[PDB]
């Protein structure tokens, strides 16, 4: 997963 | 001065773009030039508006990634500490303009087929600045290859390639990747049977099992040259350390424990933590086309299991590579 997300 | 999009993406190259990835801070496309695929990462900078719900980064905030990308790419041409295990960097440009309609077409296609978490990038004005990074096309990410690998013998080669590349970068640059989740590991077919690296002047080989691994994405990475440290200071970050649902999110917290929240320091143990997370993925999430049905394959499995349970007692990728039984 990306480290940070909307 | 900035250039137009057409300088990086002449018409034929723009027409062949297909979207391959996304994040909060931008978009990744694949295209072709001189018969060769490449990956194009496009990041809006310097504007006051929200993009995908977040403020745009400044040029100064993208510079660390540009620098680190170049240093790691250059390791393919070095002598004492040489690896091709990091993605090649072809070019970096600062571009000004609205988003090309042909990239909007590609973006739409991806949204229709895979679904996007991002805003459709059609709202940028003709004064918008972007950084465009052109990379070697490194293959398909390990997460998307969850169900596509032959056997655990391949997983072994992947782990050995990753460990060697990180060790070379530790030795050369005091490098920490800091975000080596399975979306940031790429796999491509190779016809080479053996891959080559050199660590502090000693050259070795790794059996490929038909795949070449490339590490990508240096947004959180750290390295140094001649005491000048390039890094991302996340000491005050309010979200990075509060994730859950995947061991990935524990790794950010475990890095913070190891470094006492001082991100400028060199703690190569973070590379070990990521390699442990990757080994864990190989054993728990990856599913192989051929399972371990022979004694010899059950042995490989047992060796990777032994790596998983022991590797956290090593101090760096270099220590793993040089001392761990898995690589003898
Ligand atoms: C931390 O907050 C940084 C943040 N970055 C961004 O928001 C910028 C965009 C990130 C794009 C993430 N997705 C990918 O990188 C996927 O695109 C493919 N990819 C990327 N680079 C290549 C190359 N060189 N070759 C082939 N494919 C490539 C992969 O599928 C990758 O997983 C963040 O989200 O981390
Ligand atoms: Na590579």
């Amino acid at each position: 997963a990306r480290k940070k997300q909307t | 001065g900035p250039v137009p999009f057409s300088h990086c993406l002449p018409t034929e190259k723009l027409q062949r773009c297909e979207k391959i990835g996304e994040g909060v801070f931008g978009e990744v496309f694949q295209t072709i030039a001189d018969h060769t695929p490449v990956a194009i990462k496009i990041i809006a900078i310097e504007g006051p508006d929200l993009v995908n719900g977040s403020h745009q980064k400044t040029f100064e905030e993208i510079l660390p990634e540009i620098i680190i990308s170049k240093e790691l790419s250059l390791l393919s041409g070095e002598v004492c500490n040489r690896t091709e295990g990091f993605i090649g960097l072809n070019s970096v440009h600062c571009v000004q303009g609205s988003y090309p309609p042909l990239l909007l077409k590609a973006w739409d296609h991806y949204n229709s087929t895979k679904g996007s978490a991002n805003d459709r990038p059609d709202f940028f004005k003709d004064d918008q600045l972007f950084i465009v990074l052109e990379f070697e096309f490194g293959g398909i990410d390990l997460e998307q290859m969850r169900t596509k690998l032959s056997s655990l013998a391949t997983a072994k080669s992947i782990l050995h390639q990753l460990t060697a590349s990180l060790a070379v970068a530790e030795a050369s640059l005091r490098f920490e990747h800091r975000d080596l989740h399975w979306g940031n590991v790429l796999l491509k077919k190779t016809s080479l049977k053996k891959l080559h690296y050199t660590l502090n002047g000693k050259s070795s080989t790794i059996p490929s099992c038909g795949l070449q691994v490339s590490i990508i994405d240096y947004t959180l990475s750290r390295l140094e040259r001649d005491g000048i440290v390039v890094f991302c200071d996340v000491s005050m970050d309010e979200d990075l350390f509060t994730g859950d649902g995947d061991y990935q999110f524990d790794i950010y917290r475990l890095m913070k424990k190891e470094n006492n929240n001082r991100w400028g320091e060199y703690h190569p143990y973070s590379n070990v933590l990521w390699l442990h997370y990757l080994t864990d993925k190989m054993l728990k999430q990856m599913t192989f086309k051929t399972k371990c049905n022979t004694p010899a394959m059950k042995q490989i499995k047992r060796k990777i299991q032994e790596f998983h349970r022991t590797m956290l007692n090593f101090s760096s990728a270099t220590d793993l590579l040089c001392q761990h039984s898995l690589f003898k």
